[PDB]
Parts: C-alpha cells; sequence; structure tokens
C-alpha cells in the first residue's frame, strides 16, 4: 500500500566538493554522477560552463557530442533494458548485448584513454581529436548492433512471460506523472508528448533526424518498448552525424577556456602562461546563474550552476533524473504485487548515483 | 611421512578453495558496473569457480565495489560477520580502497579498511574489467600460498 | 564452438551407464544368466516357491525338465 | 547380491548430481555466450569436486533462531527422499518392481514437500518464513496437475506397474498420443522441481536462495543437491512415460543407451529451458495452473477416460 | 517527428483468431525464445583466455603513474606542481627543494593510488611530460600501505615502462 | 525387506554425508483448503485404471465421467464466486 | 598471433616456466609481460618487438619485475623527505 | 567464421536470421591499431593578422 524508498546509502556530498575544486576538477564529478550513461553528464556540464562563459564550441566538437551523446544513450536502454529484465530475472538477453557494449566501451578506450569515467567533453569543445580509423569501427559496431536488438526484442517483447509479468503494471496517468516531475522515458512512454532534443534543440540535435517513440497506455512494458525503440532512433543519429563528420578543430579557439595545442605549448609564450594559469585556478566564468538541462538517457538532466565569477563555482545543485522517478515508486508499487517493486525500478532503471548525489 | 601427509591434504584443500570461490557482490556505485562487465562474455570469470550461487550465506569472497558511506558502514559491516569463514574482501577502486575522489568527504569513511579487514587491494577508478581477474587470480594464488593445516601440524 | 560440454555429457551417460548395466547384471548373476522372475500377482509367486522346492537346492532360477521326470 | 546393487544404483547417481551443477553453469554460458567452468580441470571435469569440497569444509552455520533438531532431518528427508525414489525406476528389470510404481513415485513427491516446510519453520525469520510459505503452496497446488495427468496416461497404458510402461509403449512413443498432456506433464515437472518459470526459491535474487536463505555450506550440501536430482529422474520419469524405448531380453544394453541418452536430451532442455524464459509471479503460478492448467487437464482425462472405451481399448493389467 | 509504439490492433477475423488461439494453446513465441538461445549456443563464445589472452587496448590508456627522463637521463620533473595544482582528488604530494646542482627536483613526489582517479589530467599539467599514466593495470596489491606511492616507487616505474610508454607518447602527441 | 533395506541404506548415507559436513568442517489458507478438496476428490479417481477393466464398464461411464464433472464443477463454482482469483 | 581468429583472442602468450627463480607452471599470472611486448600483446599496435625493438636507453630496466608484492620484495611507503627540525644539542661537562 | 557449414544453417534457420553476413565480433574489418601520422587542423582564428582579444 505504502512505499518508502529510502535513500542516501551511497550519499556523497558531490557538489560540498564541486564548491571548493575549479571547474576543470569538478569535471569528473559529473562523469561519476550517473554511472550509466557518464558522457551525457559531461555534456550536461560542458554546455551549462559555457552557457555561463557566452562561448559556443566548434562545430567539430558538437557532431562529436551528439555521436558520443547517442553512445551513451545505447550504452543506458542496455543497462536498463536488460537489467529490467534481470530485474524481472532474465540472465541471457540480459548478457548477450552486453558483449555489444565492449565494442564502443572499446571505443571509449580509443578517443579518452579511460574506459567509463572519459572526462572528455570538456567546457568549451571535447579535449582530445578523434583517433584515425575509429569512425570506420563504429560503422562496423553500428552495422551489426540492428541485428542484436532484433535479437533482444524477439526474446523479450513477443514472449507472453514477458507481458504478462510486466504490461499492465505500474500504470502512471500523464498528468498525475508531468506533475510528479518526471521525465524523459517518465513522460514519452505515459502517452506525454515531449522530447528535449526535438523542442528544446541544444547543440547541434536540430540538424540531425529521429523519431520520438512515446506510448499509448505507460506500463513498464510500454517504457521498455520505448527504451528499445529509443535505440533503434539513437542507430539512426549516429548514422547521420557520423557521416556529417566535418573538418574543424576539436576546442573553442580562446585559450582562456581551452588548453593551447601542447605543440604550442612549448613554443610560445602566450600559449604558456594561458595553460599555465588555465591549470592551476582554471578560467574566470562571469557571474550569474543558469539551469541548462538537457535529456540524459534516463532522463531529464540539468544543473543549477550559479557561479560568484571567482575561477571556482559557487554553487552547483545538479537535477537527478531518477529524483522524481523514484519518488514514484509509492504509487507504482501502490495496488501491485510485491514483484511488481523491482519491476517498477527495473523500468525506471533507478541508478545509485544520481538519486542519492 | 607425516609432512608429506599434511602438505598433500593442505593442496587438496587449497586447490578447491582457491579454485571455486562464490563471490558476492556488494557494488555501490560505479565499481560494479566494470566488475559486472567480468560477468560479460568478454572476461567471464564463470570460466574458473566463481558463479550465479550468491546468496551471502554461500560466500567465500566479498567484493566490496564503490564508495562506502557512513549509513552503509553498519549495514556492510554486519553482513561481512554474517559472512561465512573462510570470507575475504576485495576492495574495488579508489573509492573502497582508500576513499579515492571523495577523500575529503562527510558521508564517506575513508578506505574499507575501518571497517573490514580488507585482504586484496585493486587500484582503479574505476579498476579495469580484466585487471579485477587478475586481483582475482592473485587472491587465488593467495590462497594457494596458505599453510592451515601445516601451522597446526607445528602445533 | 561448442562442442566442449560432450565431455560434461559423456561422463554423465558413463555414471547413468552404472545403474542399467548393474541392475540387470546382478540380476544375470542372481539368476544364473536369466532374469529375476517378477511376482505381480498369487500365480507368479507359488509358481516360483513350486519351483524354488523341486530343484531341491532351494533356488527358483535352477530348473529341472524332461531329464528329471521319467 | 542385494546390498552391491543398492550401491551401484545410489553412488552413480549421486555423483551425477554432484556434475550438475557443472553443466549449468556451462552450457547456460555457452547459450549466454559465456565459456561456462574450464579453467579449474581439463574442460571443466573437476568444478564440481571443487564446488562440493569446500561446501564439506566451510563452516556449517546454525543461527541462533534454528532449531537444531529441525536443522538437521530436512536436509537428510529431502536427499534421501530423492535416491530411494530411484528404486522403482525401469532400468532395464528395475530394482524395485513394486506394482504401484506409479503411485509409489507420487507418493513420496507429496513427501518432498515436508523438506521446504520444516526447512522454512527451522530458518525462523519473517522473509524466509514466507518465501518457504508461498513456495509450499506452489508445490502442493502442481501435484493435483501431476496425479491427472498420471492418470490418464497409465490409463491407457494399463495397471501402475512401471515395468508395463516399456510394453505398452512398444511401436510408438506414447508422446504421439498424449502430446497435448506431454507438454501438461512436461511443465508440471518444471513446477515441482523449482526450476525457471518455477525457480522461485532457489532463483538466485528471486528469493536470493529461498530455501538456502539463511543455509550455507555444510549441511546445504543436502539441500541444492535435492532438487538437482529430482531433475534428472523427473525428467527421466517423463523420458519412460512419453519417449519409452525398446528393451531385448537378451540385450537389455541397447534400452540403458537410449533411455539415458533420452532422459540427458530431456536434461539439456530442462537446462535450456531456465536460460530462455522469465520468472512468473506468484500470482501468475495458481492463474496458469488453476485456471488454464487444472481445467485443460480435467479435459483431456475426460477424453482419455473415453477413447479406450471408445475403440474398445481396454488394456490388460496383468 | 514522431512515433507511438504500443498502438497495434488485434484483428477478429477467423484467420487472425486462429494463429493468437494457435499461439497460446501452441506455445510458439516460447519456442521462438528457445530457438533464439539455441542457434546462440552453435554460436562460437567471446571468451578472452586470461591471463593467456589480454583485452584490447588504446595507446592512450590511463593507470600506473611514472616519472620519465630525458634521454641524458635527468628526470623530467622539474617541480612545477600544475599536476598538483589540478589534481582533482589531491592525491598529489609535492614538495620542492634547490638541488645541489641548481636546477630544481622533487625531493618528495607522493601519489596516492587511492585517492587518485587516474583521469589522465597530470600528463597534460606538467609541460616537460614529466609524469604519464602507462599501460599498466596489474599493479593490484594486498595490503593498503603499498598502494601509496612515492617518489622512488615513481622513478622505479618509469624505469620499468619508459620504453613501452617512450613510444605510447610519441604517437598519441600529435592528437594532444 | 529389500524395501526396507534400501530405504535404510538411502537414510544412512544422508545422515553419513551430513555429519562429514558438521563436524569436519486467507489467501495462504485458501490455496491450501482448496488443494485439500481437489487432492481428496482426486483420490476417488485413482483406482480408475483396474476399474476400467469391470465387466459393466458403462456404468463406469456414466460415473467416472461424473467425479471428473464435479472437479469441473467445483472448480466451476470456485472461479466464478472469486475463488481461484486469491485475495489480493 | 592467429589473426585468422577474432578480434582478442588473434594474439596470445604462454609464459616462462621459470621466471625469475620463481615457477611459473601452475603459477600464471599476467604480470610477466615485458615493457616491450605489453604493446603487441595487448594489440596497442602492430609492431612485435622482434620487428620493432623498444628505444634502448641506459636507464631502462634490463630485467622486467612481476607483481613483487606478497614476496619479501613488496614495497614499503616512507617519507623522502629530510627532516627540518633539529635539536639544540645540548652541550656537555659542567654545571651551572 | 570459423564455424562450418551445416552449423551456420543450423543456427540460421533456429533464429531465421542470416548472421553469417554480420556477427558481433570482429573477424578482419577491425581498422588497423597502427595509424599514420594525424596532422590535425588549426583553430577558426588561428591568423597572424586582425585576431585581437578585443573582438
Ligand atoms: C554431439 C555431436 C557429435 C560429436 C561432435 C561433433 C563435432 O564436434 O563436429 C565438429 C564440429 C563442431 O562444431 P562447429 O561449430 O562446426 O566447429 C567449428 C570449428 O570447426 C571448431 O574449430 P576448432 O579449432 O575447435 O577445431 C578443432 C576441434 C575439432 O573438434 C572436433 O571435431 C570435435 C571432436 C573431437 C574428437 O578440436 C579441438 O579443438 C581439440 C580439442 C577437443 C575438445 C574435446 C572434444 C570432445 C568431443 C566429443 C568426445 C566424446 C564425447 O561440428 C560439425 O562439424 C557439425 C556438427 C556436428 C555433427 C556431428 C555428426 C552428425
Ligand atoms: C482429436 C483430438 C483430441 C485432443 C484435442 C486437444 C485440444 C487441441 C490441442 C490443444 C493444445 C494442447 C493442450 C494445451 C497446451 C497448453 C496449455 C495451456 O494452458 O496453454 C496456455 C498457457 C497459459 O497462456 P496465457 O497465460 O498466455 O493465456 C491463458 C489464457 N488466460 C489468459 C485466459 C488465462 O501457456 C503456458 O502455460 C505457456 C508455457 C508455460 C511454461 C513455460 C515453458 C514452456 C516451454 C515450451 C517449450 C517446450 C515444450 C515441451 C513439451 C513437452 C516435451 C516432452
Ligand atoms: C540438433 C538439434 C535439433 C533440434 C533443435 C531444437 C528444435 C526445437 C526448437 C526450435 C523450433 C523452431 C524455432 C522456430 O522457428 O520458432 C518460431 C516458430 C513460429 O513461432 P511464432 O510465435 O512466430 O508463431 C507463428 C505462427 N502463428 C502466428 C500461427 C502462431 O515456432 C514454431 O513454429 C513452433 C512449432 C512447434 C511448436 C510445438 C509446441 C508444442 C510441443 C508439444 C510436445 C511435442
Ligand atoms: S573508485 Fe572511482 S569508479 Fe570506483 S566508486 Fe570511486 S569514483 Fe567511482
Ligand atoms: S590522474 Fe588525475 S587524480 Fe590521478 S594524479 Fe593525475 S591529476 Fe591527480
Ligand atoms: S606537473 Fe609534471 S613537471 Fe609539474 S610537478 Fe607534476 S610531474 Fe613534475
Amino acid at each position: 500500500r505504502k512505499c518508502d524508498p529510502h535513500i542516501g546509502l551511497l550519499h556523497r556530498g558531490t557538489e560540498k566538493l564541486i564548491e571548493y575544486k575549479t571547474y576543470l576538477q569538478a569535471l569528473p564529478y559529473f562523469d561519476r554522477l550517473d554511472y550509466v550513461s557518464m558522457m551525457c553528464n559531461e555534456q550536461a556540464y560542458s554546455l551549462a560552463v559555457e552557457k555561463l562563459l557566452n562561448i559556443q564550441p566548434p562545430p567539430r566538437a558538437q557532431w562529436i557530442r551528439v555521436l558520443f551523446g547517442e553512445i551513451t544513450r545505447l550504452l543506458n536502454h542496455i543497462m536498463a533494458v536488460t537489467t529490467h529484465a534481470l530485474d524481472i530475472g532474465a540472465m541471457t538477453p540480459f548478457f548477450w548485448m552486453f558483449e555489444e557494449r565492449e565494442k564502443m566501451f572499446e571505443f571509449y578506450e580509443r578517443v579518452s584513454g579511460a574506459r567509463m569515467h572519459a572526462a572528455y567533453i570538456r567546457p568549451g569543445g571535447v579535449h582530445q581529436d578523434l583517433p584515425l580509423g575509429l569512425l570506420d569501427d563504429i560503422y562496423e559496431f553500428s552495422k551489426n548492433f540492428s541485428f542484436r536488438i532484433d535479437e533482444l526484442e524477439e526474446m523479450l517483447t513477443n514472449n507472453r512471460i514477458w507481458r504478462n509479468r510486466t504490461v499492465d503494471i505500474g500504470v502512471v496517468t500523464a498528468e498525475d506523472a508531468l506533475n510528479y516531475g518526471f521525465s524523459g522515458v517518465m513522460l514519452r512512454g505515459s502517452g506525454i508528448q515531449w522530447d528535449l532534443r526535438k523542442t528544446q534543440p541544444y547543440d547541434v540535435y536540430d540538424q540531425v533526424e529521429f523519431d520520438v517513440p512515446i506510448g499509448s497506455r505507460g506500463d513498464c512494458y510500454d517504457r521498455y518498448l520505448c527504451r528499445v525503440e529509443e535505440m533503434r532512433q539513437s542507430l539512426r543519429i549516429i548514422s547521420q552525424c557520423l557521416n556529417k563528420m566535418p573538418p574543424g578543430e576539436i576546442k573553442v579557439d580562446d585559450a582562456k577556456v581551452s588548453p593551447p595545442k601542447r605543440a604550442e605549448m612549448k613554443t610560445s609564450m602566450e600559449s604558456l602562461i594561458h595553460h599555465f594559469k588555465l591549470y592551476t585556478e582554471g578560467y574566470q566564468v562571469p557571474p550569474g546563474a543558469t539551469y541548462t538541462a538537457i535529456e540524459a538517457p534516463k532522463g531529464e538532466f540539468g544543473v543549477y550552476l550559479v557561479s560568484d565569477g571567482s575561477s571556482r563555482p559557487y554553487r552547483c545543485k545538479i537535477k537527478a533524473p531518477g529524483f522524481a522517478h523514484l519518488a514514484g515508486l509509492d504509487k507504482m508499487s501502490k495496488g501491485h504485487m510485491l514483484a511488481d517493486v523491482v519491476a517498477i525500478i527495473g523500468t525506471q532503471d533507478i541508478v545509485f548515483g544520481e538519486v542519492d548525489r | 611421512r607425516g609432512e608429506y601427509v599434511v602438505a598433500k591434504l593442505d593442496d587438496l584443500v587449497n586447490w578447491a578453495r582457491r579454485s571455486s570461490l562464490w563471490p558476492m557482490t556488494f557494488g555501490l556505485a560505479c565499481c560494479a558496473v566494470e566488475m559486472m562487465h567480468m560477468a560479460a562474455p568478454r572476461y567471464d570469470m564463470d570460466r574458473f569457480g566463481v558463479v550465479f550461487r550468491a546468496s551471502p550465506r554461500q560466500s567465500d569472497v566479498m567484493i566490496v565495489a564503490g564508495t562506502l558511506t557512513n549509513k552503509m558502514a553498519p549495514a556492510l559491516r554486519k553482513v561481512y560477520d554474517q559472512m561465512p569463514e573462510p570470507r575475504y574482501v576485495v576492495s574495488m577502486g579508489s573509492c573502497a580502497n582508500g576513499g579515492g575522489y571523495y577523500h575529503y568527504s562527510y558521508s564517506v569513511v575513508r578506505g574499507c579498511d575501518r571497517i573490514v579487514p580488507v585482504d586484496i587491494y585493486v587500484p582503479g577508478c574505476p579498476p579495469t574489467a580484466e585487471a579485477l581477474l587478475y586481483g582475482i587470480l592473485q587472491l587465488q594464488r593467495k590462497i594457494k600460498r596458505e599453510k592451515r593445516l601445516r601451522i597446526w601440524y607445528r602445533r | 564452438m561448442w562442442f566442449e560440454i560432450l565431455p560434461g555429457i559423456a561422463v554423465m551417460a558413463a555414471c547413468l551407464f552404472i545403474p542399467g548395466m548393474a541392475t540387470a547384471h546382478i540380476h544375470k548373476f542372481t539368476n544364473g544368466g536369466k532374469e529375476k522372475r517378477v511376482a505381480h500377482f498369487s500365480y507368479q509367486w507359488n509358481l516360483m516357491e513350486r519351483d524354488r522346492c523341486i530343484s531341491g537346492v532351494n533356488r527358483y532360477h535352477v530348473t529341472k525338465g524332461l531329464e528329471n521326470i521319467d | 547380491m542385494f546390498m552391491i546393487n543398492i550401491l551401484s544404483l545410489i553412488i552413480p547417481i549421486l555423483l551425477a548430481v554432484a556434475f550438475l551443477t557443472l553443466v549449468e553453469r556451462k552450457v547456460l554460458g555457452y547459450m549466454q555466450l559465456r565459456k561456462g567452468p574450464n579453467v579449474v580441470g581439463p574442460y571443466g571435469l573437476l568444478q564440481p569436486i571443487a564446488d562440493a569440497l569446500k561446501l564439506v569444509t566451510k563452516e556449517p552455520l546454525r543461527p541462533g533462531t534454528s532449531s537444531i533438531s529441525m536443522f538437521i532431518i530436512a536436509p537428510i528427508l529431502g536427499l534421501s527422499l530423492a535416491l530411494t525414489m530411484w528404486v522403482p525406476l525401469p532400468m532395464p528389470y528395475p530394482l524395485i518392481n513394486m506394482n504401484l510404481g506409479v503411485l509409489f513415485m507420487l507418493a513420496m513427491s507429496s513427501l518432498a514437500v515436508y523438506s521446504i516446510l520444516w526447512s522454512g519453520w527451522a530458518s525462523n525469520s519473517k522473509y524466509a518464513l514466507i518465501g518457504a510459505l508461498r513456495a509450499v503452496a506452489q508445490t502442493i497446488s502442481y501435484e493435483v496437475t501431476l496425479a491427472i495427468i498420471l492418470l490418464s496416461v497409465l490409463l491407457m497404458n494399463g495397471s501402475y506397474t512401471l515395468s508395463t510402461l516399456i510394453t505398452t509403449q512398444e511401436h510408438i512413443w506414447m508422446i504421439f498420443t498424449s502430446w497435448p498432456l506431454a507438454m501438461m506433464w512436461f511443465i508440471s515437472t518444471l513446477a515441482e522441481t523449482n526450476r525457471a518459470p518455477f525457480d522461485l526459491t532457489e532463483g538466485e535474487s528471486e528469493l536470493v536462495s529461498g530455501f538456502n536463505v539463511e543455509y550455507a555450506a555444510g549441511p546445504f550440501a543436502m539441500f541444492f543437491m535435492a532438487e538437482y536430482a529430482n531433475i534428472i529422474m523427473m525428467n527421466a520419469f517423463t523420458a519412460i512415460l512419453f519417449l519409452g524405448a525398446s528393451h531385448d531380453p537378451h540385450t537389455p544394453e541397447l534400452y540403458t543407451i537410449n533411455f539415458v541418452l533420452k532422459t540427458l536430451a530431456l536434461t539439456i532442455t530442462f537446462l535450456w529451458i531456465r536460460a530462455s524464459y522469465p520468472r512468473f509471479r506468484y500470482d501468475q503460478l495458481m492463474h496458469l495452473l488453476w485456471k488454464s492448467f487444472l481445467p485443460l487437464t480435467l479435459a483431456l482425462c475426460m477424453w482419455h477416460i473415453s477413447l479406450p472405451i471408445m475403440t474398445a481399448s481396454i488394456p490388460p493389467q496383468s | 517527428t514522431y512515433k507511438f509504439v504500443n498502438m497495434r490492433e488485434p484483428s477478429m477475423d477467423m484467420k487472425s483468431v486462429t494463429d493468437r488461439a494457435a499461439q497460446t494453446l501452441l506455445w510458439t513465441e516460447l519456442v521462438r525464445g528457445l530457438g533464439m538461445t539455441l542457434s546462440y549456443l552453435f554460436r562460437e563464445p567471446a571468451t578472452i583466455n586470461y591471463p593467456f589472452e589480454k583485452g584490447p587496448l588504446s595507446p592512450r590508456f590511463r593507470g600506473e603513474h611514472a616519472l620519465r627522463r630525458y634521454p641524458s637521463g635527468e628526470e623530467r620533473c622539474i617541480a612545477c606542481k600544475l599536476c598538483e595544482a589540478v589534481c582533482p582528488a589531491q592525491a598529489i604530494t609535492i614538495e620542492a627543494e634547490p638541488r645541489a646542482d641548481g636546477s630544481r627536483r622533487t625531493t618528495r613526489y607522493d601519489i596516492d593510488m587511492t585517492k587518485c582517479i587516474y583521469c589522465g589530467f597530470c600528463q597534460e599539467a606538467c609541460p616537460v611530460d614529466a609524469i604519464v599514466e602507462g599501460p599498466n593495470f596489474e599493479f593490484s596489491t594486498e595490503t593498503h600501505e603499498e598502494l601509496l606511492y612515492n617518489k622512488e616507487k615513481l622513478l622505479n616505474n618509469g624505469d620499468k615502462w619508459e620504453a613501452e610508454i617512450a613510444a605510447n607518447i610519441q604517437a598519441d602527441y600529435l592528437y594532444r | 525387506m529389500n524395501i526396507m533395506l534400501t530405504l535404510l541404506t538411502n537414510v544412512t548415507l544422508a545422515s553419513l554425508l551430513v555429519l562429514i559436513a558438521f563436524w569436519l568442517p486467507m489467501k495462504f489458507f485458501l490455496v491450501a483448503i482448496t488443494f485439500l478438496l481437489f487432492d481428496l476428490e482426486i483420490a476417488l479417481l485413482l483406482p480408475l485404471p483396474w476399474a476400467s477393466q469391470t465387466n459393466n464398464l458403462k456404468t463406469m461411464l456414466t460415473m467416472a465421467l461424473f467425479l471428473l464433472i464435479l472437479l469441473a464443477a467445483s472448480l466451476a463454482y470456485e472461479w466464478t464466486q472469486k475463488g481461484l482469483e486469491w485475495a489480493e | 598471433e592467429d589473426n585468422k581468429q577474432f578480434f582478442g583472442r588473434h594474439r596470445w602468450v604462454i609464459y616462462t616456466t621459470e621466471m625469475n627463480g620463481r615457477d611459473t607452471f601452475w603459477d600464471v599470472d599476467g604480470s610477466m609481460v615485458p615493457p616491450e611486448w605489453h604493446r603487441w600483446l595487448h594489440c596497442m599496435t602492430d609492431d612485435p618487438p622482434t620487428t620493432k625493438p623498444p628505444t634502448a636507453r641506459k636507464y631502462i630496466w634490463t630485467n622486467h619485475k612481476f607483481n613483487v608484492s606478497g614476496t619479501p620484495q613488496q614495497y614499503v611507503p616512507y617519507s623522502t623527505t629530510r627532516k627540518k627540525i633539529q635539536e639544540w644539542v645540548p652541550p656537555s661537562t659542567p654545571y651551572k | 567464421a570459423s564455424a562450418t557449414r551445416v552449423i551456420q544453417l543450423l543456427r540460421n534457420w533456429a533464429s531465421g536470421r542470416d548472421l553469417q553476413a554480420k556477427l558481433q565480433l570482429r573477424y578482419q574489418e577491425i581498422s588497423k591499431r597502427t595509424q599514420p601520422p594525424p596532422k590535425l587542423p588549426v583553430g577558426p582564428s588561428h591568423k597572424l593578422s586582425n585576431n585581437y582579444y578585443c573582438t
């Protein structure tokens, strides 16, 4: 009848340390915010900082952002769909396309140098350039990933066990959903007609084309189908941006926000100072505040970054997409079986890095 | 000889335990996902003992993956005592090793050593999935160099 | 590959083989190259005691035929 | 004489039960695209030994809330039941030719539920107690269909003698005559044996371990092996019931080869079926059983009683 | 642009109901699920045979800090301490002192392995490419202390690898 | 005897290998009661195989099918008046 | 190496039976690959050290160590700085 | 790749798809790991004239 999803068990005072560090040192916090769609968090932070800075990223960086933003989009619903099935108790459909994650996970090693916490998308562009030949490897992976999702849908969608256990479970009305602060798959699955990229076009997402797979009823199953259709839509966005790669630089041509090139590092004095100061205190962000918010592959991810005007943030309250999503556990589990509670969690794909800061 | 007999028994017990650990997952943060790729076919661990039996009672080694919080402190601890011996804990990642990126924070205890006796430490943030397989393997060889029945014979 | 499960399967077939041959061969050894005469009804039972008592060695399996009578 | 046959039956059964852990982790993996236990032992031939040895050398925990008297009888009540259930199996000439063998197999199959019931009471934990309570209620609900399927099948066979199975099923597999009841029977086996989509207790996360929630290495060997033990046999019972082989009196070797291969293949499907389906929710178990499985089984028993009368096809009990 | 998902309509005709009734009675989508897994059984595995087989990486891999040395022999770190200022976890502890020759040299360079995060910021900090993250990940330990690295261990790590990391930055400094 | 010997040996083997593992180291009621009544009604038609060979099997046909429709009738009344749709 | 095999498995090794005094026959570990072959084995490049020797330098280790932990060759943290607060070293002989 | 013909048709039939056309393991389509020197471009404002920070 009544549900209380107690949290804090992972809680870290993320923005408490954010105040003491500067913007560049603050960036790894965001990668560790959502440990499923990491670079999407990097996208939100970089957009917020360069929104205050009144500096736009170069077009080459922007088209990188959607390519990796959709790569993270590929990650999360694999994380979301498969473990939701693992929440139900499905093992093998989880693992099969789990392996395909090591493909673009290996791509992440090719670009950032790490695997999970890339620290790649930074305020003012993207840190490093794409390694030679990697775009072809992305095409190699993309050309075959459509097959594995046919394997997922065949294994899960059609089977009567998956439906009768998960359909008509945890329904939520459109007005109740939106007024509860829900976002993303919570809204689109439950009839609500809204998506961040289509409505509020940030970065180059307007140029690319895709579809928004909204649902009719809005139960766990409908949300599950909404996730797997966004996966197909993610492949479409990958196809267009990968063929839309421009000739351009990876970071803004402003050494006060972007580190000068290592060749220029050891050649010219201005570059030496600019990297020196950028790596001592960072950059001077003009005061003010903003709520630059973009859709995470889980929901709406935003940050309330208010800057005093120094080289360090004053206060950065991070919108947790699951913060409101976990609040709905009371009713989506109300009037439902005990086993539906984990089904609610699975279809919500509650990730304990954001709901717990 | 008597020492040979206690040596053969020591090898038989040690070889069984090292080769068939049944770890119980205690992932709390991004350190959980990368170990959870060891479950993915790329770095299969079920190839050697470590399997899905889970059931913290039926567990030999505990892998503490992710940041440890003060409110998480007692509930994790009471799991460790309820875990029957031989119990060993694996410290996953910079956060569980010594607090890592949140060392100077109020809601995290610096390291799992303050809570449980850590037998092995795997650095990384997060450690690469295969690097833990090495950490499990080096823990496996750590069990190989154990002289339980030998030390009893001296007594 | 896939045949790496075959040696795991084959050893099972060896294990389950033992009951099949044993309870058959033990039957052959305890019946003298025959099978244990089943007795699902009274007739099948006192038939054995008829054969067991006439054999003289008090074994039902040993049977005396035309060479016995005149 | 007799005793040497007793070990020659139960001992190979027991050693096969230990090994079944390997394939559970291996053939699932080879379907899960994993590798399965391979490093320890050549081709993973020694992993079950490693599995079993620590369970008999790890510390046996007795929770203070557990009655030690109840804590020890239940694992014996389970494993022993599985082994003595093997004695009427018609391996060429069965070890025990009980003319009521079909009832004999079913009777102690109902005795199995006392193993979980007492363990759930012995453990004496809130979550543990309800987990066993809504586990026993599943098994008992599946025995009524179990009995009805049996009753229909041997009605066309004849008496309840398990040896008569190989006589009735001479020319054609009995499945060709009761295939609507065969899958009716097969799913029923999937539920009593506590395997997905009815894993329920032993589910690694369904009830974490269900009957093994607080029940760890030591006495837990006789409580995670017994469920796997019933798996080989209840499939083998299906092998005798619907997939009967031929038995030449001068060469019982053929039926040993055929039956063992048939029951081993069925167990592969049993291990195949865990790695392809989710877990039924509790209400779905009864909804599937009482309202779809139960009425259909009754109708099929309606059909299979009249059909011998319809075609003058009553079987000889003797 | 948008698209529904669950807007399929079930046909009520004799044909359509027959397939659905056949599907319910004769489980076919369940068998379809069985066929999917069985086809994967005969699919070759992708299990890397550790340690003999090792997973792929890239020349940009970050881990296991190690100070380098100039071709002459003198170590690279001039104690410019940009790595200390940048280090978002403050795992670096550097104390400088004027060496007897006259040029700087760090008398104390401890990077706490279990405070560091391997973000790769430190190599980007020092303009002399003094500290880099090597390709090692095989330094798991059993005591918390040996994770606490110092200047001596860092130099020993640098001298140990050097050659491997010498080519790594040669094939990556163009990107940087 | 043989039956007693078989069960006795099984208990000792279970007992022996247990010892080495110990010293060497309303809805809930309704499903129960409904099963009980169905199970008791099931025991009525267990003697069916031999009963199928009675010399007046016509009377057997009317009455063996009788119990089976009552099995359906008991479930049918249970189903329509909630019943198998257990309290939730 | 096996280019016909799929990626990852396409290069593999078996280790020495005698590695620096301690046997490696049932003591398999990943930490015996030297710096030269740390690249080719990991598919970090296609240039085996036999066909591409690493840049020879004096300070490079002439013998690649394994994970020295567990052995008496472990590492112990210790201050590498010098004490900067010296005492007064009170002089001796007389009395006030 | 790998596998033999009769196995392929077995998994082709059981999955109802042609898996040999595209698989989930990389064999030879992978780009060569060692690559030529990546000559990177320059900034849009990289010019010796009329590029004061006043603009
Ligand atoms: C002259 C002819 C005389 C005889 C004619 C008899 C009628 C015609 C034949 C009818 C079909 C056969 C009998 C019924 C079978 C289905 C029973 C049933 O309840 O189905 C619906 C049920 C329930 O479906 P449901 O729940 O979606 O819908 C039921 C209807 N409502 C919603 C109203 C309740 O389906 C199942 O039980 C699915 C399977 C569950 C178990 C999971 C594992 C399945 C594994 C399948 C592959 C392996 C098969 C192995 C077979 C045996 C091998 C030895
Ligand atoms: S060590 Fe790194 S990856 Fe692991 S929990 Fe801490 S921040 Fe996350
Ligand atoms: S990688 Fe990052 S956290 Fe680690 S020492 Fe370098 S700058 Fe500090
Ligand atoms: S940033 Fe580089 S040069 Fe500066 S102190 Fe650190 S290691 Fe030395």
